[PDB]
RNA sequence: AUUUAAAUAAUAUUUUAAAAUUUAUUGAAAAAUAAAUAUAGUAAGAUUAUUUUAGUAAAUAUUUAUUUUUCUUUGUA
RNA sequence: CUAUAUUCUUUG
């Protein structure tokens, strides 16, 4: 079958020449994603098959040693959710390890091509805004990214300066001194 | 139903959750046999060829006759109803 | 993903309209949608609450909750009024407001 | 429908009066609408918004 | 107003500080002093209490008591019927018609 | 009084202190609360009922002069017809040049539905089509 | 017929998975207990009538 | 049916016709105080009648012909000084007027004098209109640029600036105004309910004299050379335009037909907290003073404070289920006790 | 209705001969849903020129170019 | 107007009466006797030739009524005819967008020449 | 429908016997003065 | 009554007795005067900072963007977050720093939020679903049950004849029109509707409040929540020695309990939890924003003798943290367990957000 | 196979009434008793919240759309 | 509608 990058079975039979394409240089960023969220599920099928009781009340405290599964189930579990899960996380892990050994190749052939310094710097991912995304601080003078635009140092200037002060006869309350205005009430 | 009643106190029937109709119940095939819906988002016709035909062919005109195998959308409130 | 229905949040059960909806829960049949007003000119009982929906986290004592007026239950002595401070029940004295001087004294009630 | 808007919004929104000077356009917290705009001012939304440099 | 001298005397207000319905706090806090400022000789008094009376009230010369209820309205509303508390004396209502147009 | 509508909760989210304050989108106006007659507007609940007659009727509940065609009918199922979902390959070069997917392997349909580019809806018998819309190289 | 019998120990928790349409929106500190109560005897119940069946 | 309006008809009432109160200079501060802080580094008069020949004068000095619009200040002026008191508010009004008619037909100097009483007028005020002192020294900006002192005439721009940044309130203007749009509640027709604009430089003059104002001093930094002068002064006049701006936000309600519910302008029509006053007086800031003697709770430490009353048992908390049978009341037995231990003191 | 009246400015009233009485034609007029563009021929195109005015400017000497001009396209 | 046919109405309608009472001022060119003739049962009429006219109001005769009706704003109500009553909305709400763009036209020119200035103050002061 | 039965409920003292001991027939009576010197304030007097 | 209606405005005199009360009432001094309760906005709960005292380190200002430390401070050790901080669409974008208080309520180390979960900053609509998702749910769905006309056990016959007589035209009258009666289509609880709620919603809704309790300088961030014993008296004294209100009246604490830094837990500190029993306002709930996906097998109608709701068949159970119970009790009591499986289980979430031209950096950046 | 969108959820649908029908019992030389939700715009009757804000196939109603040129005017879709 | 017409054409 397929589900690995050599191909599927049926171009094996079909005969197609796969062999020498032309290998390029990617990161292989979303599958270190999935992987990620494959292997913190893994995990939890095994946590979730080896549960077993610990009940805090004493009417449910007669069964304090036993798994939480059926043994039937249990075993059950062990073969529909768990294995095969193992069997996914493993696939995102083949298709990693394919691309480390293709990558490094392409990196081999760049520094030759161009040398270590021009080769680094093209295989280099950044964008003018990469630094929105990661250092804000460094991007504030280009745009304003906030959810609080309004206290965006470029437009701070809008949000007020009280003039406050605290208090001890009202028990530590800070004040604002500023006289209120006066309102539009009528016509 | 009050916390005198006869008629609640002693027992007659208790009624479950009702069952649902089918989910395309209302798309009858006697419909699917006869148009077919063409066109793009928004805006779909419902189409069909037309009969004249099967009783009488024969002495007519053939313009007449063959007006008959175009497909056209139906009238709009045919299509608003069904 | 549709958002909650609003008008079964539980804070609304009107009495059977014409208008409504399969997930509006109006009351039981033959039963008025407020408790205090057996009829249209019925007022709002004063120091009287009844608490609804979910358990009380203070009671106190002269309140209603799952119960009925049953004036020897509901105050021990009428004369002792129930209060709540500090989230305590305080009980007090109950007084009676009466003009005096042209302001309003308080005086012991019961006597 | 505009939503992934994230700064002064309403500045977006008094250019987007420029592009649309005809249309009704409408703010929230999350969105800005444009009405009786198809995929043509769809096109220009994309148009200016790649211009800019985003 | 007769002869120079303001015919009401006391407004009674009656608010609760801490519990809810913040709009007499809000006439307490940015309406009331632009009120006392104008009109000095009205003696206001303020009545905090648990559960508070939300009726507004005026009292005039002749010993004659006006109120308005102000449940959740807003400041503006009740700065304007207070406004109305003053502005009248309270004596009388006749209807506005032609044999009552000469008092 | 003043309600804190949704402008006023953004700017200063201090002012948001209970429940009462988290109205949902002001587009939700409330229940229906009157009755929608037919021919005569939105009408009153406890208004005139003189008009609804077929509202009451309403509220209680041609195909053959074109011919048949083509007995099992035009667009139609039959076990075995092949009918596929179509897949753009404009979709595809926008998630092979995004990043989705590596160019340097052979791209089965199993790929397209781990890189999340096709739906599980969209999966069907047979497969998919490989469809050229507005690609010329 | 179909429940999920599949999804019943699922989760994480001994709380989830459980349909609990009895409730409410404050609960006291012993119907807090109560519910803790009520959701580990629903695990221990099914549980061990499920052992005893089989055995 | 559509309206010719042919015959007459009156206008509607609508919210954007609220009187709207005059902004005044604070008490404690005078004028001449914050000049000096610049130079540290009644009797019968037809009123009608001389009025309506003001508004005759400044539409000849609209119209652009000044010599008559000063003739006619000239006669209200004298007006105004009889029927009115020292100091008084139109007085010196008419006369910023005056001194704008002298300086636009060739007599500076007169203009300049006039100007500076004008000043000294407003020096001697108890509480002067906060429009008046921006439109008065705005007047001696011009002038000053007109004799051909230009850093003085940019001066008093400059002082405009900061008279208006620190004693003036910029949303309140709008504050009736802002929620307007949420009357609205049809869509393809009379749908500029919901569009409803009102411009700043209508609503307070204030913001439109402060703006040509720097208007002016840019041009004059432009002329002499100065960029760092005219960089800072567009600047201070962004900054204002933006101020008025965020005042004027607000987001869409809702936003189709919506039929009949016409109780609800009650909510839409109201004080509206500006985004101004809400950034002012936000609760955190300007702290509510809560005081415990009203009120049947305190904090743990503070527990006394509460508002006293005759002879108090404290029973115990109100726990709901001391209704019960016995056994309920079996539990809940210790904690009346324990729950003393935790608030003691 | 069926009325001779129908659908006539009453300018036009006087013409029996040709009434604009039928369901169509208060289609066309009212501009409803087959006619919302009527008449497809209508003033301001020309199938015989197509807009373009037929001079001969492509005279051979450049001095007599505006030689043909004013040649009439009709009696007019 | 209610007592009488459609097109005696429509007639009316375009002499800008709507009721019983009102008056208008309208020009003495052909059309406007073309319809005035139709409805001449309905409506009463007087004339002022245009001498008459400038002496009606205090006009100085050297003042034609082609610069007087060039200095008035279009901006006046009901100022156009507009075919239906959702056009008429939105030719309103387009006075209101006109002034909306005006004010933000105002503040963009206005960040634009600052960006100018800061623009050749950096060169300058780099330079 | 609303016939203002809770303010006019509240005029029956100006009502004579049958009328202002029983509910309806005095708002019924009350309903129809209003209505009556209503329509005769607007159109005669 | 409505502002509207002339019902307002009656009981024009006797609302006010005319007199003051000789305790609680004065007079209106002046403008110089500080009035109990009057503020110029409108707070339905004026409280101010000594009735529910924050702890953060400044008050929240229209100045500060957030009452927290927006840079490490040199006199504490900085503890940077779990995992890699990426800021996403409504995300703070602007550093958020909080100190861990010990459980004797001196200050220790300082320790960095994740404006992922910290910083999306909250709107009102998405917490509105939240809230409306919760007072739906929470509702008792086995009491909305109510008789019907079928179920009265009247005789089914004419019970007379409608013919000659003046009487009403009735037959088989168990009908709703009638004192013993039932409706026609009544309430009862499997045709009550209980509302599906996806994951997306519930995160973003969740980490809004979370960010909404920072804004208003009311989270607070501890190293354990342990107990010396189980017992009841033994919490008291630690809510009492660490200045926590947990009086009826008074604003309760929400606790988020994780375990500690190094040992995090998704069980609750068994000590702890048994002496966290107090009758007074607070809760303890799990140590997660996210939630299962909720299934429906009865999706069309198929099982007859499902008594439940329709609708979802998986609510979310009711320890978990929402907008109701955030709103109730005003302390956010957070232990780093709790921040560490936060963040853990938002990780991967955040990163599939990200624009594609990011994503791909992300393995360049570690 | 030249060739542009998309907020993936369903569960509901007034109300009271015949003469009738059907099923299962009892009794006398069809009747009674017990079960059902039959149908009823030419049989019918009810249907719960005022102070309002656009008109009169074809019409009317709900949501929504077009600034198409003249001296003024016009609800067209 | 069902039958007879089975290529672009035909019956009741």
């Amino acid at each position: 079958s397929g589900a690995f990058g050599c191909g599927s079975y049926r171009s094996v039979v079909a005969g197609t020449q796969n062999v020498p394409r032309r290998m390029t240089f990617y990161p292989s960023a979303y599958e270190l994603i999935q992987l990620h969220k494959a292997h913190r599920e893994v995990i939890r099928h095994f946590y979730v098959r080896d549960k077993i009781f610990d009940n805090k009340f004493p009417g449910n405290a007669l069964a304090n040693g036993l798994f939480k599964f059926v043994p039937n189930r249990r075993e059950n579990y062990h073969m529909r959710e768990l294995m095969e899960s193992i069997r996914r996380r493993s696939i995102w892990m083949h298709r990693i390890k394919q691309q480390r050994e293709i990558n490094a190749k392409v990196v081999e052939n760049m520094e030759v091509k161009y040398g270590k310094k021009a080769a680094a710097s093209m295989l280099c991912f950044t964008t003018p805004d990469s630094n929105a995304y990661f250092a804000p601080h460094r991007y504030q003078d280009v745009a304003n990214s906030w959810p609080n635009y309004w206290q965006h140092p470029s437009v701070n200037h809008v949000v007020p300066k009280p003039r406050w002060r605290r208090h001890r006869e009202l028990g530590g309350i800070t004040r604002v001194e500023d006289p209120f205005a006066v309102q539009a009430s009528d016509y | 139903p009050k916390m005198g009643c006869e008629e609640i106190t002693r027992k007659a029937r208790r009624v479950q959750l009702q069952p649902t109709e089918y989910l395309a119940q209302h798309r009858m095939q006697v419909w699917q046999l006869r148009f077919k819906e063409m066109g793009p988002p928004f805006s779909r016709v419902w189409v069909a060829l037309g009969g004249k035909m099967r009783r009488r062919r024969v002495g007519r005109q053939v313009d007449v006759k063959d007006m008959r195998y175009y497909w056209r959308p139906i009238e709009p409130q045919y299509q608003r109803l069904y | 993903p549709r958002p909650a229905p609003r008008f079964a949040m539980g804070h609304m059960l009107p009495h059977r309209s014409n208008v409504g909806s399969q997930f509006l829960h109006t009351q039981r049949h033959g039963s008025r949608s407020t408790w205090y007003k057996k009829h249209y000119f019925s007022l709002r009982p004063f120091a009287i609450q009844r608490h609804h929906g979910t358990t009380p986290r203070i009671l106190l004592d002269r309140s209603l909750w799952k119960s009925l007026w049953i004036t020897k239950l509901q105050l021990p002595d009428i004369n002792r009024w129930e209060r709540v401070v500090n989230s305590r029940r305080v009980t007090e004295d109950r007084y009676a407001f009466v003009e005096e001087e042209g302001v309003m004294h308080k005086v012991n009630w019961g006597l | 429908r505009i939503q992934q808007v994230e700064g002064d919004m309403f500045r977006f929104e008094e250019e987007l009066l420029k592009i649309f000077p005809t249309k009704k356009i409408f703010v929230r917290s999350h969105s800005i609408y444009v009405y009786n705009v198809a995929l043509d001012g769809r096109m220009v939304l994309h148009h200016w918004l790649l211009g800019l440099g985003f | 107003s007769r002869n120079g001298e303001l015919c009401l005397k006391k407004v009674i207000i009656s608010y609760c500080p801490s519990n809810g319905a913040p709009n007499t706090r809000q006439f307490l806090a940015t309406h009331l002093p632009h009120f006392h400022a104008k009109y000095p000789s009205v003696s206001i008094d303020l009545r905090p209490r648990l559960w508070p009376e939300m009726a507004i009230t005026g009292v005039y010369r002749d010993g004659s008591e006006r109120s308005y209820n102000t449940k959740n309205l807003s400041p503006m509303g009740i700065f304007l019927r207070l406004n109305n508390l003053v502005s009248t004396a309270n004596d009388y209502d006749q209807p506005f018609c032609a044999s009552h147009l000469h008092f | 009084q003043h309600k804190w509508n949704h402008w006023d909760q953004y700017l200063n989210p201090q002012i948001t202190q209970s429940i009462k304050d988290l109205t949902p989108t002001p587009e939700y106006v409330g229940m229906r609360c009157g009755h929608n007659m037919i021919k005569m507007g939105w009408m009153k609940i406890g208004g005139s009922w003189k008009y609804s007659r077929g509202y009451n009727d309403r509220r209680r509940v041609r195909f053959m002069l074109a011919p048949r065609v083509s007995a099992g009918g035009p667009r139609n199922r039959y076990e075995g017809k092949l009918v596929f979902s179509p897949l753009r390959l404009s979709k595809l070069l926008w998630a092979i040049d995004t990043g989705r997917i590596n160019p340097n392997e052979v791209i089965t349909l199993y790929h397209l539905r781990q890189a999340n580019v096709v739906g599980e809806r969209e999966i069907v018998w047979p497969g998919f089509v490989l469809i050229s819309n507005g690609v010329r190289r | 017929g179909f429940t999920m019998k599949y999804k019943k120990g699922t989760g994480l928790w001994d709380e989830d998975h459980v349909n609990d349409y009895k409730t409410n929106r404050y609960l006291s500190a012993r119907a807090t207990m109560r519910w803790y109560q009520e959701m580990e005897r629903h695990q221990t119940r099914n549980s061990l009538n499920a052992r005893r069946a089989t055995q | 049916v559509t309206r010719l309006y042919t015959s007459y008809y009156t206008g509607v009432l609508y919210p954007n016709q609220l009187v709207q109160p005059k902004q005044r200079l604070p008490a404690d501060v005078s004028v001449s105080a914050i000049l000096q802080k610049r130079s540290e580094p009644r009797p019968y008069v037809p009123l009608g009648e001389v009025a309506k020949l003001e508004l005759q004068g400044d539409y000849y000095m609209e119209g652009g012909m000044f010599q008559e619009a000063l003739e006619h200040y000239g006669v209200v002026a004298k007006a105004y000084n009889y029927a009115y008191p020292e100091n008084h508010a139109q007085r010196i009004g008419i006369r910023i007027k005056l001194s704008a008619a002298f300086r636009q037909t060739g007599r500076l100097e007169s203009s300049l004098a006039n100007i500076e009483e004008v000043l000294r007028m407003l020096d001697a005020s108890t509480r002067p209109s906060l429009e008046l002192i921006c439109e008065a020294l705005l007047e001696l900006g011009i002038t000053r640029e007109a004799l051909g002192m230009k850093r003085e005439a940019t001066e008093a721009y400059e002082e405009a600036l900061e008279v208006v940044n620190s004693f003036h309130n910029w949303g309140e203007s709008h504050r009736m105004l802002r929620l307007l749009p949420r009357l609205g509640r049809r869509f393809n027709y009379n749908f500029e309910e919901k569009f409803v604009y009102f411009s700043p430089f209508d609503y307070d003059r204030t913001f439109a004299l402060v703006d040509q104002c720097l208007e002016r001093a840019e041009t004059i930094f432009n002329e002499i050379g100065d960029v760092e002068g005219a960089i800072r002064v567009l600047q201070q006049r962004k900054e204002m335009i933006d101020k008025k701006f965020f005042n004027m936000r607000d987001f869409a309600g809702r936003i189709h037909t919506m039929r009949g519910h016409w109780k609800r302008r009650a909510q839409h029509l109201t004080n509206a907290p500006t985004p101004d006053e809400l950034l002012r007086y936000s609760p955190t800031i300007h702290q509510v003073h809560r005081d415990f003697k009203y009120e049947l709770t305190a904090p743990i430490g503070r527990e006394k404070e509460v508002m006293p009353g005759v002879n108090r048992l404290v029973l115990d908390m109100g726990n709901p289920y001391r209704r019960r049978g016995r056994l309920s009341n079996k539990m809940l037995k210790d904690a009346d006790h324990k729950f003393a231990n935790y608030v003691r003191q | 209705a069926r009325s001779p009246l129908a659908n006539k400015s009453p300018d036009e009233y006087g013409n029996t001969w040709d009434p604009r009485t039928g369901v169509e034609w208060y289609h066309r007029l009212r501009r409803r849903g087959a006619y919302r563009h009527w008449p497809w021929a209508r003033w301001n195109d020309d199938p015989v020129r197509q807009h373009q005015e037929l001079s001969c400017r492509r005279t051979f000497s450049a001095a007599v170019t505006g030689a043909n001009e004013g040649v009439p396209l009709w009696n007019y | 107007p209610f007592k009488h046919s459609w097109e005696v109405n429509r007639m009316l309608r375009e002499l800008r009466l709507e009721f019983k009472g009102q008056t208008t001022i309208v020009p003495d060119i052909p059309q406007v006797r073309k319809r005035i003739w139709r409805v001449r049962h309905i409506v009463k009429v007087d004339v002022l030739d245009l001498d008459e006219a400038k002496a009606l109001i205090g006009v100085p005769e050297h003042i034609s009524f082609t610069d007087l009706a060039s200095q008035l704003p279009p901006s006046f109500g009901r100022v156009k005819a507009v075919p239906s009553p959702v056009i008429r909305s939105k030719m309103n709400f387009m006075k209101l967008r006109r002034m909306r763009l005006r004010d933000v036209l105002h503040r963009d020119a206005l960040e634009l020449r600052l960006l100018e200035l800061k623009r050749s103050a950096m060169k300058n002061a780099e330079q | 429908h609303y016939r203002a039965k809770l303010e006019l409920d509240r005029i029956r003292s100006m009502l004579r016997g049958r009328a202002r001991l029983e509910r309806k027939v005095g708002l019924k009576r009350l309903f129809f003065l209003m209505r009556t010197q209503t329509r005769y304030r607007v159109e005669q007097q | 009554s409505s502002i509207f209606s002339p019902r307002y405005d009656w009981r024009t005199s006797g609302v006010h007795d005319i007199a003051p009360r000789d305790e609680g009432d004065f007079l209106y001094q002046g403008p110089q005067h500080v009035l109990p309760g009057a503020h110029p906005l409108p707070l339905h709960h004026p409280h101010n900072t000594i009735t529910r005292p924050v702890i953060s380190p400044y008050i929240p200002s229209p100045q500060r963007s957030h009452p927290y430390f927006t840079a490490p401070l040199p006199e504490l050790p900085h503890f940077s977050t779990t995992k890699p901080i990426v800021y996403t669409y409504g995300t703070m974008k602007e550093r958020i720093i909080a100190p861990v208080f010990n459980l004797k309520n001196e200050v220790i180390y300082t320790r960095e939020l994740d404006p992922f979960i910290f910083g999306m900053y909250p709107e009102v609509e998405e917490l509105s679903k939240n809230l409306t998702y919760w007072m739906v749910r929470c509702q008792n769905f086995a009491s909305k049950w109510d008789y019907e006309t079928r179920e009265i056990w009247r005789k089914a016959k004419k019970n007379w004849p409608n013919t000659g007589m003046g009487m009403p035209r009735v037959g088989n009258r168990k009908n709703h029109l009638y004192t013993w009666g039932g409706r026609t289509k009544p309430s009862k609880p499997w045709n009550m509707l209980m509302p599906t709620m996806d994951v997306k919603t519930w995160s973003k809704s969740n980490r809004m409040m979370l960010t909404l309790k920072m804004l208003q300088g009311r989270l607070q961030v501890v190293d354990r929540l342990t107990l010396e014993e189980p017992t009841q008296e033994c919490y008291l004294e630690l809510c009492r020695n660490m200045s926590w209100d947990v009086r009826h009246t008074g604003g309760g604490v929400l606790f988020m309990d994780g375990g500690s830094r190094i040992t995090p837990s998704s069980e609750f500190d068994r000590a702890f939890f048994f002496g966290s029993f107090f009758n007074g306002r607070n809760k303890i709930v799990r140590p997660t924003v996210l939630c299962d996906e909720q299934y429906d097998y009865n999706k069309t109608a198929a099982k007859q003798r499902m008594k439940g709701p329709k609708g979802a068949k998986n609510p979310i159970p009711i320890n978990r943290f929402n907008a109701y119970d955030a709103m109730k009790h005003d302390r956010l009591v957070i232990t780093e367990g709790a921040l560490m499986q936060l963040e853990d289980e938002l990780y991967e979430h955040k990163l599939q957000i990200l624009p594609p031209h990011i994503r791909n950096q992300l393995p360049e950046y570690g």
